[PDB]
């Protein structure tokens, strides 16, 4: 019935980001609720498929040989479903590496199994993907404090290997949640918390930092970025829908053949800050892309 | 030599196992589409018909799902980066379509399934 019914899903108003509020516990209306899938989807292709349709709305630079991450991508089934998503979605040619804590069997060009922080690579990456949650987040013993874990790795994945210019989509949820990730969506061109139509009934979110400037734009304090999110959730219930994942004819990533250049701190003016912005610019080198997975030696 | 002589006949395996009355594998990852692509078996994107559902290459690749070595040259898979288009009256065991099936080299159809190079 309502209008954002036949969008992919809903982003957190401007409003909400404005206001100054604490944090609450999330009560949805429809807590819970499944949606209805078309025949034979699961819920992960429906929700990636989702979160793709709205990346398809913002000025994501989509260079030649685009570079991308995806963390959390493994599932309790042993196969990607996010991964065979995002395949569908980027480029043909880019190059998807994928990862998780348990062993999976991917499409992405190539897959490190272990703990994100067991995870290097001396390359820049274009577009960053998590959909990492911690299984003991349900334990809600304490108060709802910002988490460490995958999201401190996660933070400074993003402060060292994403080219400005990238993009970010972090998936948070009420208790899976961390104050320096908001922070640093003040260091993007634009950013928000997009909740997908499918999963309206969840208190999950993907945490959205478009286009990446290496500075700060906005100051952004994250304990009150989060509780804004959650006043925004509790006070605009969202009805399920499945209705986008029908019209597929607009669904690949347009090929903008975004310029690819390296340049040094100094060279970072106003002009290039504002292409950065636009989606028309990555800063990087085209190296060869080089990643490992750090074994721990034990008897 | 003496492992390669012992080895699994995995495919024949399957075979057997859904003659026994065995549930085929699941979790084959089905791909939202259009249903107006070409309709060609393994492709990089979705290309299912209107008769067709798209599947992630790798989930609907025995060899993949069962962490063993493929036949193909080196271990070279030919779903896993892929997209397998699969019969929607086959959709319910796409391994066991991808394995009983071949490709065919010249128009790019499932041989009895598309191809009609004849
Ligand atoms: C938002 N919320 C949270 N809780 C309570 O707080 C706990 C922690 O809350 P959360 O941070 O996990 O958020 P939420 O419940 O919204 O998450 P949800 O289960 O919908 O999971 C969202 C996504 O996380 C991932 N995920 C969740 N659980 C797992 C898991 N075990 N393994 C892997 N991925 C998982 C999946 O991708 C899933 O779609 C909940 O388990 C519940 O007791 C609520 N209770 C009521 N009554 N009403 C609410 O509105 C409510
Ligand atoms: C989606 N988006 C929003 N902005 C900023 O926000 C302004 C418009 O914000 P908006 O796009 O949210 O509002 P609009 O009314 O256009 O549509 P809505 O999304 O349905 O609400 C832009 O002119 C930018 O300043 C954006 N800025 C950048 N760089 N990239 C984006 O993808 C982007
Ligand atoms: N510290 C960590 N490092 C790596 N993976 C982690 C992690 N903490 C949680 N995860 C992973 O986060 C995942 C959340 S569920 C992921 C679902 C997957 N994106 C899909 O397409 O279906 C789990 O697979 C879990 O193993
Ligand atoms: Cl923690
Ligand atoms: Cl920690
Ligand atoms: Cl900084
Ligand atoms: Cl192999
Ligand atoms: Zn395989
Ligand atoms: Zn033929």
């Amino acid at each position: 019935a309502s209008s954002q019914a036949w969008q992919p899903g809903v982003a957190m108003p401007n409003l909400y980001k404005m206001q100054r509020m604490l944090l609450e516990k999330c009560d949805l209306q429809n807590y819970g609720d499944s949606a209805t899938l078309p025949k034979g989807i699961m819920m992960n292709v429906a929700k990636y498929t989702q979160l793709c349709q709205y990346l398809n709305t913002l000025t994501l630079a989509v260079p030649y040989n685009m570079r991308v991450i995806h963390f959390g991508a493994g599932s309790d089934k042993g196969v990607a479903p996010g991964t065979a998503v995002l395949r569908q979605w980027l480029p043909t040619g880019t190059l998807l590496v994928d990862s998780d804590l348990n062993d999976f069997v991917s499409d992405a060009d190539s897959t490190l199994i272990g703990d994100c922080a067991t995870v290097h690579t001396a390359n820049k990456w274009d577009l960053i993907i998590s959909d990492m949650y911690d299984p003991k987040t349900k334990n809600v013993t304490k108060e709802n404090d910002s988490k460490e874990g995958f999201f401190t790795y996660i933070c400074g994945f993003i402060q060292q290997k994403l080219a400005l210019g990238g993009s970010v989509a972090i998936k948070i949820t009420e208790h899976s949640w961390n104050a320096d990730l908001y922070k640093l969506m003040g260091h993007f061109a634009w950013w928000t918390a997009f909740v997908t139509n499918v999963n309206a009934s969840s208190s999950e979110a993907f945490l959205i930092g478009c286009n990446y400037l290496g500075k700060p734009r906005e100051q952004i304090d994250g304990y009150v970025m989060h509780a804004n999110y959650i006043f925004w959730r509790n006070t605009n219930p969202i009805q399920l829908s499945s209705y986008s994942l029908f019209d597929m004819s607009k669904f690949p990533l347009k090929l903008r053949g975004t310029a690819v250049m390296s340049l040094k701190e100094g060279q970072i003016n106003d002009m290039i800050l504002s292409l950065l912005s636009k989606g028309r610019l990555i800063i990087r080198e085209n190296n060869r892309v080089v990643i490992s997975s750090d074994v721990l030696v034990n008897n | 030599s003496t492992v390669l002589s012992f080895c699994v006949d995995a495919a024949k395996a399957y075979k057997d196992y859904l003659a026994s009355g065995g549930q085929p594998i699941t979790n084959c990852v089905k791909m939202l589409c259009t249903h107006t692509g070409t309709g060609q078996a393994i492709t990089v994107t979705p290309e299912a018909n209107m008769d067709q559902e798209s599947f992630g290459g790798a989930s609907c690749c025995l060899y993949c799902r069962c962490h063993i070595d493929h036949p193909n040259p080196k271990g070279f898979c030919d779903l896993k980066g892929k997209y397998v288009q699969i019969p929607t009256t086959c959709a319910n065991d796409p391994v066991g379509f991808t394995l009983k099936n071949t490709v065919c080299t010249v128009c790019g159809m499932w041989k009895g399934y598309g191809c009609s190079c004849d």
